[PDB]
């Protein structure tokens, strides 16, 4: 399982959507951040009231079940949030990702 | 006239599971075996205090093994990723029956 | 209304402190994140359920890091020795929200 | 470790005698049982009594002589085994006297 890769760009202050896979099977979806250094990508959003510190007020995960796409939102961009995500489902975070998306955020 | 009796305090890591999630953890105070049911659970990290915001204590309950006896929990709940980093936490408990009124105990990643 | 949301059910054995006194084992069952308040916990071993008298269910109590959510703790004390026999002891969740309105988990020594 | 050795009598009793080194520690008696290979409570400061010996057991301090006391009553063959005395909160790290008791009929 080699993940595809997509990319994506917010400008400072703005805002960048992230389309995902939406399962047909009703599972935990969720967006996660590759920390690097840590080696594992930490949750930012997910369907299980969880938002990570950094993220929260300013990500928002929308379902349309119809389309298989679920959309993750975030505003309020910052330098700091130029890098590596990935879309996924299931219990595992680390495991069970969908596919890659990296954000670069420019001026 | 009854007699006073000195807490243990067990401290239990976050489950596997909860961390596979990689969302929060939860460390669970366990302090069992006293019998003043007045106590004060407090968490500290990084030698400073917690804020109560981050951790709930259970009311002493009668402990079933032992009449005359209660216990109580008290979880905290952090992010994944304070945990992952080696951040080491500390519970303390106040208690009547302690040498000097209180005791702590310790757990990080690497504890278990 | 109030919303349904899934109790999610971790399962932690005693502590190790705990174990090196060879007196009684604390097997605790961590019951969080479902909304309404109400649940059921009951113990099973070998198949058969546990006399209540063995284990304390706590009251869910309000999960503050998460609002419309509440978690709730049930401690089992067995013995020592028959934790370190082997003995597979399960932790039988019920609530409304769950898929088949119950659910389950099962630990012993041989899991970590 | 020191060693003693107890023999006992069916439906009689038995007095063992272990030393009490600090009053603020766990004062322990366990049996080293075989089949776990370790040595599990049988009566402690830490209101233990192990089901087998519910009732019949009784932990009596005396600092004054550096010992505490461990009587044992209404015997059974099935007691017959290796014991040990102790203090601390492990109980088979913290060792202070080995008992051996035979209970012959």
């Amino acid at each position: 399982r080699i993940l595809p890769e997509v990319k994506v760009e917010g400008e400072l202050g703005g805002s960048v959507t992230i389309k995902c896979p939406l399962p047909e099977m009703h599972v935990r979806i969720y967006l996660c951040r590759e920390m690097a250094g840590s080696g594992t990508c930490g949750t930012v959003v997910s369907t299980t009231n969880f938002i990570k510190a950094e993220y929260k007020g300013r990500v928002t995960l929308k379902q349309y079940p119809r389309k298989n796409l679920f959309l993750v939102e975030v505003t309020q961009l910052t330098e700091s949030d130029s890098g590596v995500y990935a879309c996924g489902a299931g219990m595992n975070t680390d495991r069970g990702k969908t596919q890659k998306v990296t954000l670069n955020v420019h001026s | 006239g009854v007699a006073l009796h000195r807490p243990d305090v067990y401290l239990l890591p976050p489950a596997r599971e909860q961390l596979n999630l990689r969302e929060s953890a939860t460390i669970t105070c366990l302090v069992t075996g006293f019998s003043p049911a007045d106590v004060f659970v407090q968490w500290m990290q990084r030698g400073q205090p917690l804020s109560p915001e981050k951790y709930v204590t259970s009311a002493p309950m009668p402990e079933p093994q032992a009449p005359g006896r209660y216990f109580a929990h008290s979880i905290l709940t952090v992010s994944e990723e304070e945990w992952n980093t080696g951040e080491t936490y500390t519970c303390v408990v106040a208690h009547e029956a302690l040498p000097n009124r209180v005791t702590e105990r310790t757990v990080d990643k690497s504890t278990g």
